[PDB]
RNA sequence: GUGUC
């Protein structure tokens, strides 16, 4: 649902670059370009941001809102 | 004592049911209501 | 929308910039919490609408106020009189912009967490190092003189 | 075409392992009910209940 | 689901259980590990000697 | 067993007279050959053989 | 080299946008409430009473409205599906009809007359969930990815399974225990199901139908039909040397019995016929419209029928003496049945019942009247229709004796475990045969089915082929009429069968025309007929869903236009080449030239199973030959919905493919976009679902990348200490603590409470306070001051959730406190309070439980490899290779060769290369990516090229001699945790009938000891334990009987002898004493004879 | 006919 | 002990070894068709042509 | 009735 704060295998904090990765995918950058520019070099802590779905965004449209 | 506060699912208005009343909303015509969260202190584990 | 257990787990995954040498080790069991072996942290944020934002907006960054919760919202409250020990701000999260939860108009979150000392053998959140590895030195030995191509 | 001919034989064994259990258990419970009291005596002789 | 081989033959037993098995190559040939949660439920009656 | 979805069951003898009968007849050390032919059924599995 | 168009992969999405997967379930219903609902109204159109021919009612027009609900008093407001799903209501809309009835002397035409309601589908034409936008779909609290197609009755989702049946109006010739026999089943629209069969014995043909007493000779039936002279009889049968040697005996035994006239044959038949008006008219009307009603008779002419019987006899003769037999395994004959015609039959039967019984409601009032005019709308009822519809949908008992049919298990609750289990159930098909061991043909994969039913998609267990799933590209044809077809066939030059005699049909050049099991006539040079019909179909005048085929062994052309046939589009080619070119698909990519005009431009066409029998189809465009007629669009559409999630299916074996397609629906994950609002009985959710790196085009077609049910994890294929035995897998403790594989369970607890016919009621007192301090009691701790539990609390074992106090019958009240039973400690999510349609308060509670993976949980590899977890290993172990990457899940290399799974290594390699490069790799079936361009790309980075890496063991600190296979793999967590599959009991409740442990864990029962386990104790020879755990621990009872007369006494006293002198006791199981007391009432007294154990 | 909002004291 | 995809890889000298076999097999099998059509294939067992 | 062995 939400990007994990830490990696599953090693334990590197990968939850502080999700919004930066999103903002860098709109500057005409390739997925690999964003991934090797953010700071990820190995592949165990790289598929946390690459292969990740965002369902809380779709879950907030059904969330209770005040009138 | 304090009237039981209930929230709706269409307008989310906090109203009260007095006693043996038609379960509805006074703003809209929705017939389903929800409940508020408890005001107690529950402990959780961060392990 | 996030679970309480998932929120507590993600908060426990947050590391803390603090010196564990000054603090003691907790005795066999006590949950009340003394002054020498427990660090208090408070977090409180509720989502409200922006009255000035615009006529017609879809982008939630300016439409709603404080929609994304980071680790910078967590505030450290002193317990006892150990405030003069660490001068101003040596006790704060290492990373400040880490997504914790998302809020909408009509939502509120208020929590108070306790930080204690532990070893990495108990849980993964007590690991003080992210990567600890080593490598053997390589060696490449040629045998015969090579040609150009 | 090769994948279809390969999966044709896979269904040959999957329908065979589903049916064996029935008549096998039937023949087992029919064979036990006839031979369940045959015992050896102390004079090296096998006899029935009679 | 009768009374001859359904009840008389069946006679469902007590003081039993069933659970998924897992490997553990640290025991002997005649050993088996039982969870403590099940061991707390099961009891064995015995008479007290001297 | 196949060790992927198997759920086996367990029973506990209640009387002392039966606790000694299941140890001499239904013993893991005693029952190592099968009455069908006479071959040992408990030798090793793939990993230990390799 | 041949010109190849690499563009035809975009035809399939545009085709599924029109119809396909689940849109046909809605097409069958949208066509039924627009075409057949008025056909039934026109069928039952005029009904009048017989008291006096002056009263009658007429049916002008009938229609249904939009989904509406009738509240307290004239309150009709538009209701949403979610409201009906939460209020335990039913999604239905009323049916308003405009009929007219004559009261007194004048006629009354009352418009908009309501007669009942009818359920409406979720994505139908009358529903509100159609033509909306995702922003508006979020307004009604409904998932936009929900395919729909189910029925909501009493707050549950019910889907009707497709059921396959055999073809009607056709002749079958099959062999039985002695010889060969022909049969014919007849069933038209009107309810008349007949089954006639002609059998051969002693070289004599006999006709069997259940209306006749015994056999009637075929020559007698011929002479009774109207053909008198025996010469034209053989002429119609066949003029051949070998067909006469087999038809002579019957002719001579016919000449034996004195029957030479039509009256003689009719009297003979009428004497043979039994039925519970003379014999001649009985036999005449019995041969008219009883035996074969699918062949209509205009005035009284039995000629079409006798030529039909003659060609049947000829087919049986040609079958006789040979090994040419018809089988029921052919799918070109098998038809499918959706929910449309079932609802049609139900509705027409309910309508006929409502018209026929209300005809009797006003039939007992006309003579026994009080005034001059009779009102019928006050003699009207609107509960039987709704009751019948809801009962048939929810109960599942399709019982129509007006239609002579009883069917069970047709509707089933929709599986909401995952997103694949919901869609995969909509394409599930049920067979007509029952689940028995005798079947081996129908269960076996038939060569007939090609691209219509997924071969791999089938449950493994008892039913191993009785349940099948549809393919990606296929269409179900609806029913049509045959007017213009017959008109064009008559204009083409087909001959009338009533002019030419029986001799010309034996001619080899003569071909017979069959249309839905009906002989149209004789045609010569059938090739021109087939060509012209195909050209007219490609033109556009005739509808595209009309099949035409030709069979040369019997020399007959079949024209099939019945509904319920399988259709899939095929690309047409002309003499060497596909008509579809690059310029035709560039416009499709642009945004014009869609599928319908492609069909209108004669570029693609539908073919059925029987029509592709006489056609040549090319797999690819390099295999196109000079006789190929059609070209299959894509070869990867053969796989089904559950089989489209397996990377490289051709690399894997069919048992593994079956296991994986079966386990894909049990894998837990996210359900949809609104999972917090919906309150289902049991819900399994994941915490952080990942995205599959090696995805399939079928995944993109269904948009599975929005709702994945698994996670990517680093796998190391190598043996570990001791815990990767046959299927055990090793986990990483650090990864499990970090949160790899976190699951959540959601349980529902609902309680309704109502009033009674008296003024008695129910009430909820609430919490209980003590006298020492003002605290809620331990029993009612979570309860609020209202009387229910508040959300955001933690409920432990055996604690009260809601207090329910109801009267025994001022009045005394018995409290029924709902108590939560569970080994775990649950949490409260939310509480819903509402009212149902019958004015009762409903309180629903959702209980959340977060669980973590432990030793005893079942995981899969999405490649047909399931296993329970073994040893949980910390992070000091699990060696890194160079960079510091630890194995997340240790895989055993010993289960690979026997299972024979090569797609796993290819998927691992592709995933590693993708996560290194940064792009998803395609792994579709019969294509995707190779292992030649990917391995050379793995060199640019700096890793080894295929799979190997240098590892450094952690427990010792020494390097590994051999290299280990590392890489990311998409794993998934399944159900059946060890937390629920764990039970134990020592002394609990017993049954009242017999003192024995009850069944099931929900009632805390025990285990059963059957006969096969008793045989193991008998083979050993132990008698003490066999008696201890069958009599001592199960049921030990002490009974008493007498020595004088063996009988069951009581209190050491007999009622037969009335003396306690001869009285003794014994130990017997309660079951045996119960059996004795039961047999004594059957005039079977077990007189017992006691003795001393010393004796 | 209903009755809610009660507390029983012991 | 580990297995990878490099373990199961066809050798370059192996692809042309089975190519010869497949070609000879096809050339030999596609002759019996016209051999049967012409009328040949003397039969040792009592059987039919196909 | 469904699911696993
Ligand atoms: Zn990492
Ligand atoms: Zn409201
Ligand atoms: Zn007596």
């Amino acid at each position: 649902m939400i990007i994990p704060v830490r990696c599953f295998t090693c334990g590197k904090i990968v939850g502080n670059k999700w919004e930066a990765y999103l903002g860098l995918l709109q500057a005409e950058y390739t997925e690999g370009d964003a991934l090797d520019a953010l700071g990820l070099k190995r592949y165990c802590c790289r598929r946390m941001l690459l292969a990740h779905v965002d369902l809380i965004e779709k879950l907030l449209n059904y969330a209770p809102l005040e009138k | 004592q304090q009237p039981m506060i209930y929230i709706c699912g269409e307008c989310h208005t906090e109203n009260e049911i007095k006693s043996r009343d038609p379960i509805r909303c006074r703003e809209c015509g929705y017939r389903i209501m929800y409940k508020k969260r408890t005001k107690r202190l529950v402990v959780f584990d961060a392990r | 929308i996030v679970q309480d257990e998932i929120l507590a787990h993600r908060l426990g995954l947050i590391p803390i910039h603090a010196d564990p040498r000054l603090f003691e080790y907790r005795n066999q069991g006590d949950e009340e919490g003394t002054e020498i072996d427990t660090l208090q942290f408070r977090l409180q944020v509720r989502c409200t609408r922006n009255p000035h934002a615009a006529k017609d907006s879809s982008d939630p960054n300016e439409l709603y106020v404080n929609h994304k919760v980071y680790t910078r919202h967590m505030t450290w409250i002193p317990l006892g009189n150990q405030a003069d020990l660490f001068p101003e701000g040596t006790i704060r999260p290492v990373h400040d912009d880490i997504l914790i939860a998302q809020l909408r108009p009509g939502q509120e979150i208020d929590l108070l967490m306790h930080c204690v000392k532990g070893i990495g053998k108990d849980h993964a959140k007590f690991s003080p190092v992210a990567t600890a590895s080593y490598r053997l030195l390589p060696d490449i030995t040629l045998l015969e003189p090579v040609e150009g191509e | 075409t090769e994948f279809f001919f390969h999966t044709m034989a896979g269904r040959e064994g999957l329908v065979d392992t589903a049916v064996k259990t029935a008549e096998t258990g039937y023949m087992q419970r029919r064979l036990v009910k006839s031979l369940e009291d045959l015992c050896s005596q102390y004079d090296l002789t096998v006899r029935s209940s009679t | 689901q009768g009374r001859f081989r359904g009840n008389l033959s069946g006679k469902r037993v007590d003081f039993s259980g069933r659970t998924v098995i897992s490997p553990d190559p640290n025991l002997r040939i005649d050993e088996v590990a039982v969870p403590v949660h099940v061991a707390k439920i099961l009891t064995f009656p015995e008479k007290v000697n001297k | 067993a196949d060790f992927d979805g198997d759920e086996m069951n367990l029973h506990l003898p209640q009387t002392e007279e039966a606790k000694a009968e299941a140890l001499v007849l239904m013993g893991t050390k005693a029952n190592l050959v099968t009455p069908r032919n006479g071959e040992p059924l408990i030798a090793a599995i793939q990993d230990f053989l390799t | 080299p041949i010109p190849t168009v690499e563009e035809k992969w975009r035809l399939l999405p545009a085709f599924l946008k029109v119809k396909g997967l689940v849109k046909q379930h809605i097409d069958s219903f949208n066509y039924f409430i627009n075409v057949e609902i008025k056909k039934i109204m026109k069928a039952n159109e005029k009904v009048t009473s017989d008291a006096d021919p002056m009263w009658y009612l007429k049916y002008l027009n009938i229609y249904v409205g939009l989904p509406d609900v009738e509240e307290s008093f004239n309150v009709t407001r538009p209701v949403s599906p979610h409201e009906c799903r939460l209020r335990d209501m039913t999604y239905s809309a009323p049916i308003t009809v405009d009929i007219e009835y004559t009261r007194g002397s004048q006629r009354i035409i009352r418009n908009a007359l309501p007669i009942g309601r009818m359920p409406i589908m979720l994505r139908s034409s009358n529903c509100v969930l159609t033509g909306k936008t995702p922003a508006e779909f979020a307004k009604l609290n409904e998932c936009p990815l929900d395919p729909g197609g189910y029925f909501i009755v009493k707050g549950v989702e019910k889907v009707i399974l497709i059921q396959e049946q055999l073809s009607k109006n056709r002749i079958i010739v099959e062999a039985d225990r002695k010889g060969a026999v022909g049969a014919s089943v007849t069933s038209s629209t009107h309810e008349k199901k007949s089954r006639t069969n002609m059998a051969v014995k002693q070289g004599r043909f006999y006709l069997r139908h259940n209306t006749l007493s015994e056999d009637i000779p075929i020559v007698i039936i011929f002479k009774a039909m109207g053909v008198e002279s025996d010469q034209e009889i053989v002429q119609m049968i066949g003029t051949e040397e070998h067909v006469m040697a087999a038809f002579g005996p019957s002719l001579e035994e016919c000449q034996k019995a004195q029957i030479f006239t039509q009256m003689q044959a009719l009297k003979y038949i009428g004497n043979k016929v039994r039925r519970q008006k003379t014999k001649i008219e009985e036999a005449r009307e019995l041969l008219a419209s009883t035996i074969l009603t699918h062949v209509p008779v205009k005035e009284f002419n039995f000629r079409a029928k006798c030529i039909y019987t003659a060609v049947m006899v000829r087919r049986v003769i040609l079958a006789q003496g040979d090994n040419k037999v018809d089988d029921r395994d052919y799918y070109g004959n098998k038809r499918l049945e959706l929910a449309g015609q079932l609802l049609s039959l139900l509705f027409e039967d309910l309508f006929k019942k409502f018209n026929s019984e209300m005809k009797k409601i006003a039939d007992q009032v006309i003579p026994k009247q009080r005034a001059a005019q009779f009102d019928v709308v006050k003699h009207m009822r609107q509960d039987q229709i709704t009751n019948g519809m809801v009962n048939a949908i929810s109960t599942g008992n399709w019982s129509l004796k007006r239609f002579k049919m009883d069917r069970q298990g047709v509707t089933q609750v929709l599986s909401r475990l995952s997103y694949i289990s919901a869609l995969g159930m909509m394409t599930r098909i049920s067979s007509q045969f029952e689940k028995t061991r005798k079947v081996s043909g129908p269960r076996s994969l038939q060569p007939s089915q090609w691209g219509m039913l997924c071969p791999s998609d089938t449950p493994e267990g008892e039913a191993c082929g009785l349940v099948k799933n549809l393919a990606l590209m296929t269409h179900i044809t609806t029913d049509m009429e045959d007017g213009p077809i017959v008109k064009l066939a008559s204009n083409l030059g087909v001959e009338d069968v009533n002019l030419l005699c029986g001799e010309e049909l034996s001619y080899p050049n003569v071909f017979l025309v069959f249309l839905n099991g009906n002989i149209l006539g004789v045609i010569r040079d059938h090739k021109k007929l087939v060509n012209t019909f195909r050209l007219m179909r490609r033109a556009g005048y005739i509808n595209e869903f009309v099949s035409i085929s030709t069979n040369l062994t019997d020399r007959c052309v079949y024209i099939s236009s019945d509904g319920g046939r399988l259709c899939r589009p095929y690309i047409i080619v002309k003499k060497q080449k596909p008509a579809v070119t690059n310029k035709h698909m560039e416009e499709l990519a642009q945004g014009y030239r869609n599928f319908e005009d492609f069909l209108h431009e004669s570029l693609v066409e539908y073919l059925d199973v029987n029509e592709e029998n006489d056609c040549n189809i090319a797999l690819y465009e390099h295999t196109i030959n000079k006789d190929t007629t059609h070209l299959e669009i894509e070869p990867f559409t053969l796989l089904g919905v559950c089989a489209g999630l397996i990377p490289y299916p051709h690399h894997n074996q069919s048992p593994r493919n079956t296991y994986q397609c079966a386990m894909g629906k049990q894998a837990m994950g996210t359900i949809g976009y609104n999972q917090r609002n919906r309150i289902d009985t049991l819900m399994y959710l994941l915490a952080y679902p990942q995205k599959p790196m090696v995805k399939t085009k079928t995944i993109e077609l269904i948009e599975f990348e929005k709702l994945p049910a698994g996670q990517n994890a680093t796998v190391a294929v190598m043996s570990y200490s001791g815990y990767d035995i046959e299927d055990a897998l090793v986990l990483n403790k650090a990864s499990l603590d970090r949160g790899f594989g976190r699951c959540l369970v959601y349980k529902n607890a609902k309680c309704t409470l109502k009033r009674y016919t008296n003024q008695t009621f129910d009430k909820v007192m609430g919490p209980m306070l003590d006298a020492a301090t003002r605290k809620p009691i331990w029993r009612h701790e979570i309860l609020d001051a209202d009387g229910i539990c508040s959300p955001g609390e933690k409920v432990e074992n055996k604690q009260v959730l809601v207090n329910k106090s109801m009267p025994t019958v001022q009045p005394q009240y018995k409290d029924v406190p709902i108590t939560y039973k569970g080994a775990t400690d649950s949490y409260i999510e939310k509480v819903m309070i509402s009212s149902n349609a019958e004015d009762a308060f409903l309180i629903k509670m959702l209980l959340r439980q977060t669980r973590r993976p432990e030793i005893g949980d079942k995981f899969s590899s999405r490649h047909g490899q399931k296993g329970v977890c073994g040893l949980i290993v910390p992070q000091e172990d699990m060696p890194f290779c160079d960079s510091g990457i630890c194995p997340d899940i240790i895989m055993n290399p010993h289960g690979f060769p026997s299972r024979m799974t090569v797609g796993k290594l290819i998927e691992l390699l592709a995933g590693k290369a993708g996560v290194l490069d940064g792009r998803f790799h395609y792994g579709t079936a019969f294509g995707g990516s190779k292992v030649k361009d990917v391995c050379e790309d793995l060199v640019r980075h700096g890793y080894n090229y295929l799979g190997k890496d240098y590892v450094t063991s952690g427990i010792t600190g020494e390097p590994l001699e051999a290299y280990i296979y590392f890489g990311p793999v998409y794993y998934q967590k399944l159900k059946h945790m060890v937390l629920d599959k764990m039970h134990a009991r020592a002394r609990g409740p017993r049954a009242v009938l017999t003192r024995q442990p009850t069944e099931g864990r929900s009632r805390d029962g025990g285990l059963r000891l059957g006969e096969m386990e008793r045989d193991c104790l008998i083979g050993y020879g132990a008698s003490m334990l066999l008696l201890e755990r069958l009599m001592i621990s199960s049921d030990a009872f002490e009974v008493d009987v007498c020595g004088q007369c063996g009988l069951l006494g009581y209190s050491g006293w007999c009622h037969y002898c009335k003396s306690s002198c001869h009285v003794s006791s014994l130990r017997i199981p309660y079951a045996c004493k119960l059996l004795f007391q039961e047999l004594q009432s059957m005039n079977i007294i077990p007189r017992l004879k006691l003795s001393k154990y010393n004796e | 006919m209903w009755y809610l909002k009660g507390t029983v004291q012991s | 002990f580990s297995i990878g995809i490099g373990d199961v890889t066809p050798g370059q000298g192996l692809l042309k070894a089975k190519y010869e076999l497949l070609n000879a097999g096809y050339k030999k099998c596609d002759e019996y068709i016209e051999a049967l059509n012409t009328g040949k294939l003397q039969q040792q067992p009592g059987c039919t042509a196909e």
